[PDB]
């Protein structure tokens, strides 16, 4: 949606970091919860 | 018979079906027979 | 500046100080335990 | 502003159509490909003095082409183009318009741009069909066209002498003949022809072709040159086509290439018909004969300033075609028609037209005799028509024709995305 | 599914295609192109099963075709997509197929996709040899095409009450003539002709011209009209074309322009055959004449519905082209005899071709008299055949000639890659 | 060096070309187009304030290398042609700029993989030739040609543009098949003074024919020929005439003619069986549509092994298309006769190495300049005393060498 | 040695200490080229010029003057000029 209503991949333009924060608040009033997109994708189990 | 080629498999091993033969009902890992029993339930309330 | 050891030794010596590396990487415990098991549930033999 | 400004945005415009061809069906989602942020840049780039950013393009190019046809319709506005200086320097002037001020200003790189320019004449594959851009420098600057880009030759034909047309010429070829008539140098699309008519045999021996000066100028590869009765599938009376596989080989001969060139023959052919005459051995006596080139035309390096320049024009009146300004046209007039325009535009550009040409002879006023057959996107028959006016030098008529073609282009180029309601 | 996730698959692989194209003998070693980009990427898009760079496009490309053929033959799957509503509604069907599910799906990015398709349609420079994404868009969904894509009128052409065919006309055309004969209008590759022949001389004066039903959608640009005697090479007896630097102007109009336009004459033109007629003016008589139109053919904005509807159709039987898709089998028909497969597809096809006619009709049963004079890749010839049943009405016809072609074209695109072993 | 290593080269010099004419005019202040940077990074990949520099250099480096026969002798020699095997030369010009350049295997699985695309390009780049004619590559199933090009002499005629002469005289009597080909159409037929009969008749298809296809053809009678009438033949029908159809091993169904349908059959058959269904005073049959070469058989066409007889007539495959340029330049400086000459030997020498003992053959005099190829080609391939083999390969050999001037003379500027 | 710019492998006292690289490239040139096209050119040019006409057929400057009974040669008519 974010990317829909801007054009084109968000990050082709800004920071991932910038742009996970903004799903972040998003999702989390979806489901009423701090959600952190990040540690969803580690690189393995013991590294975060 | 290769039932998996190692290049395939995180443990870089060749999946022969000598490999699975003794093992249960003799079903290669790739295609193990399943227990679908209770199939019609789960999906019906919409569950994998 | 390449006829004089001095000269050379002191331009070489400047022009080093000012790199600045910072690089970002993972817990290597994390890795070593990783990459540990890997080799162990693979190798037939000590792995060197 | 400066001439060079208008290219330079015309250019840019051009470019957003060919990408957003590029782009046509090649959008798909998850995927952002090279060419749609190209197309995408170049959007920012138009709308440059109200964005630094575009979401969709529906939009600042509509408002654009509005504006522009809101421009060049009131002479008050566009006057400044119309005038003899705007054609000749590279002055930037100024101009208090908003159309002017927010989409005509520089666009390409300097110098960078150029240098690629001259490493395109060299180029392998030139494009087939050209952009207006490249026209337009030839036109204006007259600058150089593409060595191997090829070209029809019918269109390089101009007036001389001898012939007074071209196309004109397809009656007389088709009239079978009482004498032994002057020789013919005509031409097609794909294949230039010549040769000589008559109703009593021709000795077979030496003969001696002029090539006109339009031609001259013409090179040829991967030609086949045979025989032949036709003309734009008209049959020629006055011409043999038969031969026997007994009959004593014809060639010709070119003042570049020492060596002689063969006819009726499967080898396919290189030569050029710059440097003065053909030279042509028959070596059968025929009734009447027709020699057809059928190959690759390109104009010669350095030569295409003849054509674009209108240097290939000797004499009052001639023939002329239209530099294909009406092949694009098309979408600016079918805008037009969608919005019933079509009639306002054509009083507006005939008022451009006449303030145009006013501008150029003084004293300031509408020469005599000046009378329209065609219409403003009929070109070719109004150019000549300026070309045919007695009372006004030459070199001023070229002009007028040159520098109206530019705007004619500009239009074909800007107006595109018209649409007012 | 829906007939839209096949279209957009479709422009898809037909995406593939062109960028597999771009970047043939343009990869090297150190460079990174936009276009390599672009294509590795969509391969990628392929597969719902991974999403790993691809080592070996050709691997998944095939599987691919494999999938399709085995899916295109079975009418116990494919059958869905020869219902009378799949041509009709976007209503996404419920069918589980493994095919389908791999691999069709919504692809183009909306709603930037139509805003680029329409905004192009205004370009400058269309393709002159469109996807076939194109046509299926025209063929189902109605939209237009380009405004100034290029066109060759033969193709263009229908049965007319006048005279029942084009090329056909051909042999009439040669025959000397009675007396006087009726207009006649055909069309060849690059130029229309018209005229009337007699074996009497007709007098000078003004001449009235009905523009056909499939020519009235031409509009043309870059033109030279004059007096020929041939058509697609072979000559037309009871014309003349004779003429001399003596004879009076011999002018016609148009209803879209208000000017005259000279015939046998050097300068370029552009006229609307959209007007509905051709008024003629015979300078001096002629024993039989015929103007010839050769120019660059652009189909008018907003008609090329008639052409890609099948509406332009009025008598029965009639000639109907195959809007190009035989130029795209090729590739697939090679592919198949590699295998040995040319013959099992035909029968799986013939199936398939019958069993669409079947749900087209209501009661539910094949039409009596049938008879498939050619295979299904000769769809131009099929399609004249279901034109041409009497029992059911024009309409059901038009639509299953429609249905057809776009699942033919939908294997044009996806079998090539096919390989069995 | 290796004849691959020119090749690769050859191919990214082409790029370069292809890419400066997407550059044309594509060139803005405020932006980087995917295509120029693409540009800027093979002109980089070649040894940047102008690129005409560096491009210029290349190309002079390169007439002084292959204008003399002592330092690009061992690409004349019969080995260069035949194997990837490594050359014993150390020049700089070919260190330099020649070496591999293209990626592996993927270069290869794409241009594979293209074959079967829909819409290949209309004019290919020398590069495709190159590979057909050096190592017998596959061309794109899709890609049109001119079938005129395609033809060789045969049995009963001798050429194609000269039959034209012929056709047009009155026939004395029923003669025999002729088989022509133009631009854009495929001819045969049967001219008479005297009425054919209604009935079945036999065409054999030449072997040079034998590899075309057609897709969107209009098969119709005519009287035309390279816009040169075709005397001895009538087309002339009336609405009533019998149908008149053919037929082709390839396709079990009857092909009309004279009808407004497009039509898809090949010629790989053979034979075409015609089906006259009214007698005509002489009768010729025009195929008009799409010309393809069919798959897995470009190679006769560029093997040469189309040919059979001796003379024959032969095209360049295109090549004289892109000596346009190089020449113009030799044209601005002088060069034309200089590099004329020294082409002689390049050629002379060449053909030298392929006939033992090594001594120019006797009764060789070529009758063009180095670059009208398809009168020089034909000249090699009408040496008696020559092998026929050998002699083809002469031909095969001595074009690559020609198209890799084509590409890497073009910005020849000495001064 | 008359062909090519190859680095030759040859170890001689005079080579090493006298003969090496002393020109500025690619100024050199430049200004060569620049020179053709200059108004008045040395009228009689250095050895070099002419070294590199007869080495590398280089151009030499426009305007530079020689008297044309150098220039000949022999052709079919004549075969020679101060003998005729």
């Amino acid at each position: 949606t974010l990317s829909n209503k801007l054009g084109r991949n968000p990050a082709d333009i800004f920071h991932l970091e910038e742009v996970f924060k903004v799903i972040e608040e998003i999702v989390s009033v979806l489901v009423q919860q701090k959600i952190d997109v990040r540690k969803y994708f580690t690189e393995s189990m013991r590294s975060g | 018979e290769i039932l998996i080629p190692a290049d395939q498999t995180s443990y870089g091993a060749n999946e022969t079906r000598a490999l699975s033969a003794p093992y249960l009902f003799g079903a290669p890992i790739n295609m193990l027979a399943p227990d679908a029993r209770l199939s019609t339930y789960k999906r019906d309330l919409a569950l994998p | 500046v390449y006829m004089s050891p001095l000269a050379l030794n002191n331009l070489a010596s400047r022009l080093l100080r000012k790199i600045s590396l910072h690089l970002v990487m993972q817990m290597v415990t994390a890795v070593q335990q990783d990459l540990g098991e890997v080799v162990s549930v693979s190798s037939n033999v000590t792995n060197p | 502003m400066s001439r060079q400004m208008w290219l330079d945005t015309s250019a840019l415009l051009e470019a957003i159509s060919e990408y957003v061809v590029r782009c046509n069906g090649d959008t798909f989602s998850g995927l952002t490909t090279g060419d749609f942020n190209a197309l995408s840049n170049m959007f920012t780039q138009l709308s440059v003095s109200s964005a630094g950013y575009v979401s969709d393009p529906r939009v600042p190019l509509q408002t654009m082409s509005n504006m522009f046809v809101s421009f060049i319709t009131s002479t008050d506005r566009c006057g400044y183009m119309l005038r003899k200086t705007w054609f000749n320097s590279d002055t930037k002037p100024t101009v208090s318009d908003d159309f002017i001020t927010t989409y005509i200003r520089p666009r390409l790189q300097v110098p960078m741009s150029d240098t690629v320019r001259q490493l395109n004449n060299l180029s392998l594959q030139p494009s087939a069909k050209p952009k207006l851009y490249e026209r337009q420098n030839a036109i204006m600057k007259g600058l150089d066209i593409p060595y191997s880009e090829p070209i029809e030759p019918c269109k390089l034909f101009r007036s001389v002498a001898g012939q007074t047309g071209n196309i004109p010429m397809m009656g007389i070829l088709a009239t079978p003949p009482a004498a032994q008539q002057q020789p013919f140098f005509v031409a097609e699309r794909r294949r230039i022809l010549f040769g000589i008519r008559s109703n009593a045999a021709i000795p077979a021996g030496a003969y001696q072709f002029v090539v006109p000066a339009w031609a001259s100028v013409l090179s040829v590869t991967g030609a086949y040159v045979y025989f032949t009765n036709s003309f734009f599938g008209t049959i020629i009376a006055g011409v043999t086509a038969t031969a026997t596989a007994a009959d004593a080989a014809t060639t010709f001969t070119v003042p570049t290439d020492a060596n002689n060139l063969p006819v009726q023959t499967d080898s396919r052919l290189s030569f050029s018909l710059g440097g003065g005459n053909i030279n042509l051995e028959l070596g059968v006596a025929k009734t009447g004969f027709c020699v057809a080139i059928e190959g690759e035309f390109t104009i010669l390096a350095n030569r295409s300033q003849a054509y674009y320049t209108l240097n290939s024009i000797t004499q009052t009146p001639t023939s002329i075609d239209d530099f294909d300004v009406s092949d694009f046209l098309t979408t600016f007039l079918s805008q037009l028609r969608a919005c019933g325009q079509y009639e306002i535009f054509s009083d507006a550009m005939d008022q451009l037209t006449n303030s145009l040409i006013t501008n150029y002879m003084d004293p300031p006023a509408i020469p005599a005799g000046l009378a329209f057959t065609s219409p403003w996107f009929r070109f070719s028959e109004r150019a000549r028509t300026i070309l045919a006016l007695q009372n006004v030098d030459l070199n001023i008529r070229k002009l007028i024709v040159r520098h109206l073609w530019v705007i004619t282009s500009l239009i074909a180029v800007f107006g595109r995305y018209y649409r007012p309601n």
